[PDB]
């Protein structure tokens, strides 16, 4: 079963998808192939949870029902001393307009 | 008109299920192909209904008219029952485009009187005001089976 | 292959090129690495994004078709960016 996935970083965001039996390092392999930073320059979260690199997707709570196509699950980056985990929100949408309040 | 039922007085028992997100409402094209709408079908919910052979089908979302597919196609004709098992009907959502979901959700927050008070171009306007309509999609049907 | 399609406010989304492809626009501009959208917010586009996903998983699919959701506050502006981007 696939698992989809935003990997987000600063105001970086991948989208990407991964079997839920695949690993972290598995992950991290696919953002050293987009980023061109190898796994031991990187630190993959769920929330502020560190994953562990032997851990599957599932194992870490990136299932098939969390982790939908139109709906991804958010996996945390940071690159090192590694720097914080620091992920900037999306822009703000404006106030509903008065005809469709 | 092409599309019609015929009048085959055949009895054909069929199971409409819901498997979309929207009420639905079954439209029945009468013996001259008029739309004849019948009762509702909430989301997930499944009805043994008594319809006949050669008869033709449409489903749509009841609030709004988007259109639905039913057995991945536009519409739906029962066949004889084979030893007593009900013909199935399974209704879902297509994959809309996104304009025309995104057409789907405006149309849905703000009254047709008040489409000209939103900040989009003319064109966008268009497009709004031009609602899903089982007369339109009988004319298109009617060409595509042509 | 993997494309990157910047937002009018700065936030770069690396999508696969197969699934950038569902737009026309965006099909047009690969043909023929990176788009930059200078009216598009990433609240926006990250939605774009997010359809695409959506698209290519669920076209010609057996599976049961779940709602592509739209909160009322993105609306108007990824209706703007669905028509630009022709998805
Ligand atoms: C012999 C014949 O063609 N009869 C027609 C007929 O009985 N029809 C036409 C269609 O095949 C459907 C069928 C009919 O009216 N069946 C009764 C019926 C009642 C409720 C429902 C539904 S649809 C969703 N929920 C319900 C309960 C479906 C069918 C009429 C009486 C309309 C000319
Ligand atoms: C919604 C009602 C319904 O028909 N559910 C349903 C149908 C089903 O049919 C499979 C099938 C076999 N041969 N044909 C022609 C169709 C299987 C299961 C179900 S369900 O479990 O009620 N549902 C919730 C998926």
């Amino acid at each position: 079963m696939d698992v989809f996935l935003m990997i987000r970083r600063h105001k970086t965001t991948i989208f990407t998808d991964a079997k839920e039996s695949s690993t972290v390092f598995e992950l991290k392999r696919i953002v050293e192939g987009i980023l061109k930073r190898p796994p031991d320059e990187q630190r993959l979260y769920k929330d502020d949870q560190l994953l562990d690199d032997g851990k599957t997707l599932g194992e870490c709570g990136f299932t098939s029902q969390t982790a939908r196509p139109q709906a991804p699950a958010t996996v945390g980056l940071a690159f090192r001393t590694f720097e914080a985990l620091c992920i900037e929100p999306f822009s703000s949408p404006p106030e509903l307009p008065d005809v469709m309040k | 008109p092409v599309l019609r039922s015929v009048n085959s007085r055949e009895p054909s028992q069929v199971i409409f299920c819901n498997r979309s997100p929207r009420v639905v409402l079954p439209v029945w094209l009468n013996f001259d192909g008029e739309p004849q709408p019948y009762p509702t079908l909430p989301p997930g919910t499944g009805r043994r209904i008594h319809s006949y052979r050669g008869h033709l089908w449409l489903f749509r979302d009841a609030g709004t008219h988007d259109g639905l597919l039913v057995n991945q196609t536009e519409l739906f004709v029962p066949s004889l029952n084979v030893d007593g098992q009900p013909i199935f009907a399974n209704i879902t959502l297509p994959v809309y485009t996104l304009k025309e979901r995104c057409l789907q959700v405006v149309r849905s927050l703000v009254k047709p009187e008040n489409y000209r008070r939103l900040d989009i171009v003319r064109s966008l306007y268009e497009d709004l005001e031009d609602h899903p309509n089982v007369q339109k999609d009988l004319e298109r049907l009617t060409q595509e089976r042509i | 292959m993997y494309v990157k399609l910047i937002s009018s406010d700065g936030h770069e989304f690396i999508v696969k090129r197969e699934h950038a492809l569902t737009s026309g626009t965006i099909k047009a501009m690969l043909s023929g690495n990176e788009v930059n959208f200078r009216e598009i917010p990433s609240h926006v586009l990250s939605k774009v994004c997010m359809y695409f996903t959506y698209k290519v998983r669920y076209t010609n699919s057996s599976t049961e078709i779940p709602e592509f959701p739209i909160a009322p506050e993105i609306a108007l502006e990824l209706l703007m960016a669905a028509n630009f981007l022709d998805c």
